[PDB]
RNA sequence: UAGUCGCCGUGCCUACCAUGGUGACCACGGGUGACGGGGAAUCAGGGUUCGAUUCCGGAGAGGGAGCCUGAGAAACGGCUACCACAUCCAAGGAAGGCAGCAGGCGCGCAAAUUACCCACUCCCGACCCGGGGAGGUAGUGACGAAAAAUAACAAUACAGGACUCUUUCGAGGCCCUGUAAUUGGAAUGAGUCCACUUUAAAUCCUUUAACGAGGAUCCAUUGGAGGGCAAGUCUGGUGCCAG
């Protein structure tokens, strides 16, 4: 403060409410463009169906190619691409079929080689990608 | 697509233009007419066309599954089958889609349901996939059987 | 290009788990590693090897 | 091998009764059954075993305290006449009647459906 | 509408840096010493000692004379030598703060029968007590926790109904001695 | 100012006069993913966010509106309309509202058995007698909290360490600590399971006979091992490919 007046509560409680905006932080939490902008909506997980594989060209020093998939969701019909990680799990995933997609830990920021790719996939077919990585479960045909 | 409706068990499969494939088959156990006596059973068809619904409640979640792809249609058709009005509350339901009441090629019946009754259904469709092969081949072996 | 999805994984070899001792648990278990801290071992000189130390 | 002595007695005035938690010592055996206990307590208090309703024992962890509540009555006629239908039940010389209780309120409403003589049809 | 409490808490807090190396070391240097299960099982003392060492400044930081301090000292003071730590002549709040968490560690069942010496090591003396074989004043213990107060730490001996006491073997003497007797015929 | 209504005070309403009232001390208007509070989470001290939710107060039973009956209702498990939606008809007609309990459809990432009982708590009624999906009791339930098993001990070897001894290496063992698929018997539930108790009738738990452990095979997991960050330059495969 500069003003330590005994009677300018009002003055400063007022310049504090108009600099918190300027936060770029706060701003993001309560106004709703990035909220409704945002396809989860303020959630962990959402279901969608893959439409195609893609793979993904790296980013400078890595050079790889990112397996990843464009999903439609289901409530708003927005598409995704959410990336496969672990060796030989594509093989799994068919085309059409419900697979659970998570984040990736970075509140809208892309990671990365992959560029803007927030998303990965948890499940398929009510079976989990781990379990059918790992050996313990098999694809019900 | 096909998906294949019975008080007994369900059965989905496809359809290519000669090849047949199969993609999923399930049970449901849905308690029978009898159930109770007395008490239940003048509510009983009541409760039980509610349970009924239910188990088509799970075929539609199924259909949306499989023949939805982002409230549109990836594959071409669908054929709904079922027995003793199965496949008609599948199409009439609200869960079913609108998007696809513009596209609901065929609802076909069935007896004691299943892959033999997916094929008959299929033979009903018959003259609605002419541009395929297996049917024109369905119906001259037809004529060469007669 | 998709070609190459699981290659190596594949090729290696699949060499099958060999059969261990059980290893002691619980509260035993704990008192064991205290043990092998403090109880065993005497002071030596120098810079300490770590546990799975090998060369 | 078992000890009984009273806790908590007290003389009750206004149905002439006395009451009080029976602390027993029983090391080495489970819960004594009410039969034999009943008896005993009968020839403990000078009163025939009849009238003795005793009730809701509690073995303690370890083993050897149970404890369980009674009151002895002045008359059988008394306590028969003012005594809980539950633990007269207890015993068996009343015996509550096993018509589930879904089934009365299905036989009000039932009852409670049709006007009139049929009232008597209603019931089976 | 329910009758129920829904009254309860956690017992315990977690440290605050996961990896120093000097607390990895202390938590094993006791555990060595008390033959413990595991961490949480110190950390809820470790909370126990917050809660005290809490107080114990509240009652420092008021004036002096507060008939609140002085009956609130007294409590807690008359809780500290019944279990038996401090020394009544001992009692003040300020010796609170050169207070140590060993010291009731110390008053625990199994390390309290492993120095009575009535067990041979102080994971046997809790393999015993976990087996139901000892008694405090006509008092079946199952648990090692109890904090034995000094009026009954004398009192500790072997259980009656107990195949170690004056009674009928336990359930391996029972195979060992009908496979034996079998065995002879 | 004078009346109307109303149980009274008042633009509550009617009529006649006067022309006032609020505003940078943020009115007015717009938003609120806002029922309010008692509280919860977090914390050095200051503070920050949340609080539909078992206690209190408010509002509401498809949408709005209107009313009889009553001490008390603008009642919705009482009526009458219009609107929205639904059910049968012999064609004239009939009947409707789970934001009560169970259960169900639908939405979704996302949520339980159409169970038993007035025996406890209280409530209603003309009541010493009736009723109570309020409530309670069981079933499911890894939202979470408390305690606590999955081995302990001895004797033999060995490696080591305080002792005597020995030039070291070794020797003597009162002392030990660890280890050794080397033996030795001692001890337990989990469970199985007679019998009571429990309790409305049961169940679970506590007590108790009889089986139930030597690799006590009655097989404890999840994540990691360059740094951040406790911890393999061990071995084999791949070679900017896969990850
Ligand atoms: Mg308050
Ligand atoms: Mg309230
Ligand atoms: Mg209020
Ligand atoms: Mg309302
Ligand atoms: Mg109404
Ligand atoms: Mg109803
Ligand atoms: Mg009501
Ligand atoms: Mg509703
Ligand atoms: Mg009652
Ligand atoms: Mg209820
Ligand atoms: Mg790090
Ligand atoms: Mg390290």
């Amino acid at each position: 403060g500069k003003c330590r007046g005994l009677r300018t509560a009002r003055k400063l409680r007022s310049h504090r409410r108009d600099q918190k905006w300027h936060d770029k932080q706060y701003k993001k939490a309560h106004l709703g463009t990035a909220l409704k902008a945002n396809p989860f909506g303020g959630a962990s997980h959402a279901k969608g169906i893959v439409l195609e594989k893609v793979g993904v060209e790296a980013k400078q020093p890595n050079s790889a190619i990112r397996k990843c998939v464009r999903v439609q969701l289901i409530k708003n019909g927005k598409k995704i691409t959410a990336f496969v990680p672990n060796d030989g799990c594509l093989n799994f995933i068919e085309e059409n079929d419900e697979v659970l997609v998570a984040g990736f830990g970075r509140k809208g920021h892309a990671v990365g080689d992959i560029p803007g790719v927030r998303f990965k996939v948890v499940k398929v077919a009510n079976v989990s990608l781990l379990a059918l990585y790992k050996g313990k479960k098999e694809r019900p045909r | 697509g096909f998906i294949v409706i019975d008080g007994s068990g369900a059965l989905f499969g496809t359809l290519q233009g000669n090849t047949r494939e199969v993609l999923h088959k399930f049970t449901v156990d849905l308690p029978k007419k009898h159930g109770r006596g007395g008490q239940s059973a003048l509510r009983f068809a009541r409760l039980r066309m509610e349970k009924r619904h239910n188990y088509v409640r799970k075929v539609a979640e199924t259909a949306v599954q499989l023949f939805i792809s982002g409230d549109k249609v990836n594959v071409a058709g669908l054929v709904l089958a079922g027995s003793a009005d199965f496949k008609t509350e599948l199409s009439q339901s609200d869960m079913f889609d609108q998007r696809l009441q513009s596209k609901v090629l065929k609802l076909v019946d069935i007896s004691y349901g299943g892959e033999n009754g997916f094929n008959q259904a299929i033979e009903l469709s018959t003259e609605v996939l002419s541009n395929v092969k297996f049917i024109q081949e369905k119906k001259l072996i037809g004529r060469y059987f007669d | 290009s998709l070609a190459r999805v699981g290659k190596v994984r594949g090729q290696t070899l699949k060499v099958a788990k060999q059969e261990k001792k059980k290893k002691r648990t619980g509260r035993a278990k704990r008192r064991m590693q205290y043990n092998r801290r403090f109880v065993n071992v005497v002071p030596t000189f120098g810079k300490k090897k770590g546990p799975n130390a090998n060369s | 091998t078992v000890t009984i002595r009273t806790r908590k007695f007290m003389t009750n005035r206004l149905l002439q009764r006395k009451q009080m938690v029976i602390d027993v010592l029983h090391p080495g055996k489970a819960t004594v059954p009410k039969t034999e206990i009943r008896e005993k307590l009968a020839k403990m208090y000078k009163t025939t075993p009849d009238v003795i309703f005793v009730f809701g024992f509690r073995t303690h962890f370890g083993g050897g305290k149970t404890t369980g509540f009674g009151m002895i009555y002045d008359s059988l006629d008394y306590a028969k006449k003012n005594e809980p239908k539950h633990r007269l039940a207890r015993h068996g010389l009343y015996e509550k009647k096993k018509t589930s209780r879904k089934q009365r309120k299905e036989r009000k409403n039932r009852m409670k459906k049709v006007r009139g003589t049929a009232k008597a049809n209603v019931g089976a | 509408p329910v009758a129920r409490s829904w009254v309860c808490r956690k017992t315990y807090v977690t440290p605050r840096r996961p990896f120093e190396k000097s607390r990895l070391d202390q938590e094993l240097k006791l555990i060595g010493e008390y033959g413990l299960r595991n961490k949480r099982e110190v950390w809820r003392v470790k909370f126990t000692l917050a809660k005290i060492r809490k107080a114990a400044r509240e009652l420092l930081t008021l004036d002096e004379k507060d008939p609140r301090r002085l009956f609130e000292g007294n409590a807690l003071l008359r809780r500290l030598v019944r279990i038996g730590v401090l020394d009544e002549g001992k009692m003040k709040l300020d010796y609170i703060l050169g207070l140590k968490i060993e010291d009731f560690l110390e008053r625990r069942l199994q390390t309290q029968v492993f120095k009575l010496g009535l067990a041979k090591s102080i994971h046997h003396a809790r393999v015993l007590i976990r087996q139901r074989h000892i008694r405090v004043r006509k008092q079946v213990v199952n648990i090692p926790s109890f904090i034995v107060r000094l009026d009954s730490q004398k009192h500790i001996d072997f259980s009656l109904r107990s195949p170690y006491g004056g009674g009928r073997p336990g359930r391996v003497k029972r195979k060992n001695a009908k496979k034996g007797q079998g065995g002879a015929g």
